[PDB]
């Protein structure tokens, strides 16, 4: 299955952290390069809240890909569909709902 | 941020490992972009002599008591 | 284009070897390295050994030097008779120690770096090299006291008395009054003339007495221009009590003047020189006329396209060059190169 | 653990390990160091 | 046991003792330099520590690796010193990297220091309470814009020596010119190239037979002028 | 584009920690030297709060530079234009606004 | 410039931590020595609050010395003027005031 | 002077952690020995509150001893005079009072 | 000094430079195989990196230990590659573990790459800007289900 | 990290490094260990 | 300290210590490595 | 040979627990170390020969 | 240290049973060193005799 349909409530964290090659010379001078060839990928600290019955469906979706594999997702940040992978998806059960916390990492693949 | 590049005063007693304080490097344990523990080859290359770094110091046969 | 009998070269080489008997030790080494039958020709092979480096080495070995008996003599010569089977590294090291060269994989060919008086290739100041956390852009080390030999026993083979091992004792009695008396033994690989053995021992002693210090000054991305054996200059503003290098902040071609960091002091007598970098990496050097404050430097001529934040160096008449020859260059998986060098 | 103090300890433990390995190689099979 | 005074042994066993001050002396007089005196600290009056009437100038200096072991390699201590303001650098370019000099280390309990060091004086001041050790500089291992590290060695250090040392040669004298074995005391005759000279500052022996004949010293020639033909 | 022209929130940190050469063995005599020529280049922990529409523009500006490629900036601290570089610039996307947490380290070259 | 004129409001940390040579023998016995020769130097965790227009002057004063160099200061602890060095001086900007947190280390020099 | 004659605040910690010889490989049979003769020398985390004027006297007392030179003290815990040593004694200098935080580790010699 | 073109020297001294791409080639033609071209990265269009008209395919590859030292032991670099999907395994069982092959390494500034690599093209594209080094495979030091490490040596 | 296990791991890593260096020095130039 | 990065540093320090110990043993008493 | 695959497994769970008393780390597989002299050395002890003497 | 060598020579001069019926000095010279060895080798030989 390809697309992620659930929605993220609280306000996520979108961390970029570009990789650069940096050399620090002597009296205050330096030398910087973009290191890589294709931008930075960015990662989203996503949290879902779902009813106790749909949590099984969400778990099945996140377990089918199983750490590897990528799914399509349109983040509510730039509204540009991207390919992402999830590898942790911790989940806390409650009386009537389940709260998922996960880290979606964008991948070129 | 920095490159430590350990020399000789650092290895001979931790008197100047704390001279640079190795603070931000140790807090960042290094990086994938850059490597620490460079271990400058100054005194190691010169142990046999300066003339050993320019010529390979041709060898001689073992001394035999037969002669 | 080489005549072994007269040991003369006509003009440019172009390659295209020729089968003539010669005593040139560079080409004896070439035969040892690239012979398919008994040498290392099956492995290795030609186009892996720098033939031009060996050409220059053989030219150096063919130069005439005082014989010591009254006449002249070729500098370095063969006449070895190798009978026992030794490892190829042993024979290569004896060949490369008889004529003072070190073999290193350049990256495309196996080159040989010969200890010769060479001109500076590049200059590095403290604003052109990597700064570690400790304020030591350049680290200097020295050879030990017992590693400065002043007496050598060279074992050559005399062809006059009888083809037997004659020992020639070389000494430097001035250094024996300073660093005790450090004596060694050495085997001159191709020597059959007293002059060549004495020259080899004297070269060892002179190198140990004159060349003393080494430097580690890991640099930025420019290090991919360096091969081992390159001679460079180090303008360490901490080794000297003055500042003689930095970066150019602004260039004013009309009413020619330059802005630099730090402050520059003119000498009492003589014309100071400033080495800037052209608009195409050519490092021309020009003459300074006067300095206002300590920053605004007016030069004789502003080179074309001298960009801002470009490296400038200062040459004074009463300052030694402090040349160093590279012996090792290491890539740091970072973009920086770790360079080791020794006095020149 | 502060790096400056730990580096000396690591270096000295490396020295001890090297000496022990050298003495081990001087045994029968070994490598005679 | 070391020959140290009873006062130091009395102080060593005390539960609460005074600070142990280590004073250093660099002696380059045998290599053509001067004598420098250093201490890692000043005194309570902001002045260099005065020991036995001699001032030891404050300078960051620290020694390590001092031990007495007979088995195995000879002990090689290390001495790290500050190279700020290019001071040691100035010695490296004037004294051939300080190599061959002497380093003298004194351990003194601060209670025995001279009375001038303390504001209230020292009633137990005793200039004869010290422990002295001598070493030699073998190599300036590192010298940078921050510091300088020196390798020290025991003065004996039979590392590069051989025994017996005198070598049997022909056509070459192994004696030292105008030395005891050479036994020459005449006027200037020639230089090392046998060219005649009346200049005493340019008078050296070629160590060949002709050089010896120039001085009529063939009787004291250090070579053996027949062995070149029996070795065939 | 070469001038960060957005406005930063009141509470921002400015850390200096200049670079000096220190020599001190144990707790004895100490010697201090100014080390390089451009001693302290500071660091500003900048925080921004922007509507969800301009978050895309701010992130595009920060991502195009991508760690290297310093840009001009006038901090509200000394009001002097300087050249700075950013490397992390995390973000958090609330219901109506988004907050940026970036670090500006000023450079010379 | 030699003297520090600004004032510290809240109550600072005055840490002594003298250096001693301590040996621990067996059944509870020990051996202690003062290690050094001239006391302990003692350090102050100082914090200033200044109007936004005077923060530039304070930073200029703290940057002129630049980690090395010493200035005179009379701590509101013992009222004896001492020579101190500052090496961090973190600063936090606000709407109308700037708050500096610094560490002053007493030096014999 | 040889006796600490000041008063400590109510909240004071007393840690013991005696010294024993433990031999136990994995989770098998274990053996314990009393190790030394003077098993536990405890540690008192002493806190004091003193007017700003007497802080000078308190620090003079704690500084003259200077880590070594144990002094006599009667803790309010077992009311038995002992010999203790202090090594940190940090302080906070409020508007009208100062708070001392020191560690008294008891000794034998 | 190495014989490298003036454009690379000009780029090396710039304060803000482009990314230094490293392109690898494995030549087993002398040992009865083919030539495989690799690059650790794709390009901005999600395609194998085109250099001098030749496509270098994306594959996790990383070399280390490269140095030029004459004194002492001859330098032995190392090359780590991805053995996911059992590709290198297939090469090990067909070419006697790749022993005896050649490894060619090119350092190229990304500014000089072919214009096809970038959406907006490359005005400074120059196919003659590269630094080439040849080594030989000496031993496949490790081959696992994840990665594979090869020892390199001077020819 | 806890000191005991870290020190043991450092000791084994040092032994491995010493063995690797010894086997490296037995090559051509080296030191022949 | 993350283990993956620290293990390489420990290995390199061990290599340096092994080289230093080997060069030390080539002195007079030593073991001649 | 480079910390390229020490972070391949990321060592996170083991490093956070430094190890255990039940289990040991740093196993250091002896694959390439035992094969340095050759495969024939892992099966036979490579009989030695006397040093070549110039007297002969 | 000349005094240490003095005591050592005193110890080496002590008379001990010869093994044939008479007495004999404890430790003695009569070496003839012809080859050139390192000074450490000769010193260790002397200090092991
Ligand atoms: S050759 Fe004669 S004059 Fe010259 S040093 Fe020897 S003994 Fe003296």
């Amino acid at each position: 299955m390809k697309t992620f349909r659930w929605k993220v409530k609280p306000g996520m964290d979108v961390a970029s952290v570009p990789s650069v090659r940096k050399v620090r010379f002597g009296d205050g001078y330096s030398q910087r390069a973009p290191a890589g060839l294709n931008a930075n990928l960015k990662t989203y600290s996503v949290t879902l809240s779902v009813p106790r019955e749909e949590a099984t469906v969400l778990e099945s979706f996140l377990e089918e890909h199983g750490g590897w594999k990528s799914f399509l997702w349109t983040p509510p940040y730039e509204w540009r569909q991207i390919k992402v992978t999830c590898a942790k998806w911790s989940s806390r059960v409650s009386m009537l709902r389940v709260e998922f916390s996960a880290e979606f990492e964008q991948v070129v693949n | 941020v920095f490159q430590i590049v350990l020399g000789a005063a650092a290895i001979a007693g931790s008197f100047f490992t704390a001279g640079a304080t190795l603070a931000a490097w140790g807090a960042a344990i290094g990086a994938g972009g850059m490597t620490g523990i460079l271990f400058s080859l100054g005194a190691s290359m010169v142990l046999g002599g300066v003339a050993q770094m320019l010529a390979p110091k041709a060898r001689t046969p073992r001394i035999q008591t037969t002669d | 284009n080489y005549n072994p009998q007269t040991r003369q070269y006509s003009g440019i080489w172009d390659g295209t070897f020729k089968p003539a008997y010669s005593n040139n030790m560079a080409w004896c080494l070439w035969d040892m390295l690239t012979h398919p039958r008994y040498g290392m020709g099956k492995r290795l092979g030609a186009a892996d050994v720098d033939k031009w480096a060996l050409y220059v080495i053989g030219q150096y070995c063919d130069q005439s030097v005082p014989d010591g008996f009254g006449g002249t003599e070729p500098r370095i010569t063969c006449n070895a008779y190798l009978t026992t089977q030794r490892k190829a590294w042993d024979v290569l090291s004896d060949f490369c120690s008889a004529m003072r060269c070190m073999p290193v994989w350049n990256g495309q060919t196996l080159t040989f770096v010969q200890d010769r008086p060479s001109d500076k290739t590049w200059t590095y100041n403290r604003s052109n090299v990597v700064m570690p956390d400790d304020g030591a852009p350049f680290r200097y080390s020295f050879s030990a006291l017992k590693d400065r030999h002043n007496a050598v026993e060279v074992n050559w083979i005399d062809p006059n008395n009888g083809w037997e091992t004659a020992t020639e004792l070389v000494e430097d009695t001035q250094a024996i009054a300073r660093y005790g008396r450090n004596v060694t033994k050495m085997d001159a690989f191709g020597c059959t003339s007293r002059g060549q053995a004495h020259r080899a021992g004297l070269w060892l002693i002179k190198t140990e007495l004159l060349e003393t210090q080494t430097v580690d000054f890991s640099v930025g991305a420019e290090g991919l221009r360096h091969v081992p054996g390159d001679v460079i200059e180090i303008c360490d503003d901490d080794y000297a009590g003055i500042s003689t290098g930095g970066r150019v902040l602004a260039v004013n071609s009309q009413t020619r003047t330059l802005t630099l960091d730090r402050e520059i002091t003119l000498p009492s007598s003589g014309t100071a020189l400033i080495s800037l970098v052209d608009g195409s990496g050519n490092p021309v050097s020009v003459e300074v006329q006067s300095v206002t404050d300590g920053v605004k430097v007016k030069v004789s001529r502003v080179p074309d396209g001298v960009a801002e934040y470009s490296v400038w160096e200062l040459k004074l008449p009463t300052l030694r060059q402090r040349l160093f020859r590279c012996v090792s260059i290491r890539e740091n998986d970072d973009g920086t190169y770790a360079i080791t060098a020794v006095q020149h | 653990q502060i790096g400056p103090a730990a580096l000396k300890a690591v270096y000295d433990m490396a020295r001890k390990g090297a000496r022990d390995e050298i003495q081990t190689q001087m045994r029968d099979g070994g490598l005679f160091s | 046991m070391q020959d140290i005074r009873q006062e130091t042994l009395n102080e060593c066993t005390r539960a609460e003792q005074s600070a142990s001050v280590v004073l250093w002396e660099i002696d380059l007089t045998e290599v053509g330099g001067e004598r420098y005196f250093f201490c890692n600290e000043q005194n309570e009056k902001g002045e260099p520590v005065t020991w036995q009437g001699r001032q030891y100038q404050p300078y960051p200096i620290q020694g390590s690796g001092f031990e007495l072991n007979g088995k195995g390699t000879s002990t090689r201590p290390t001495l790290t010193v500050s190279n700020l303001y290019g001071m040691v650098t100035g010695m490296a370019e004037d004294m051939q990297s300080l190599v061959g000099g002497t380093v003298v280390r004194r351990k003194v309990y601060a209670r025995f220091l001279d009375a001038v060091n303390f504001v209230n004086g020292n009633s137990y001041a005793d200039p004869e309470q010290e422990v002295i050790s001598r070493w030699r500089i073998e190599q300036c291992s590192e010298l940078s814009a921050v510091s300088a590290s020196f390798v020290l060695s025991t003065p004996t250090e039979t590392d590069g020596a051989v025994f017996p040392g005198r070598i049997m040669l022909a056509n070459t004298c192994t004696w030292t010119y105008r030395g005891d074995e050479c036994g020459y005391s005449g006027p200037a005759v020639a230089d090392e190239y046998d060219q005649p000279t009346s200049d005493i500052t340019k008078d050296k022996c070629s160590k060949c037979l002709s050089g010896c004949k120039f001085r009529n010293n063939v009787g004291n020639f250090g070579g053996f002028l027949s062995i070149n033909k029996l070795s065939q």
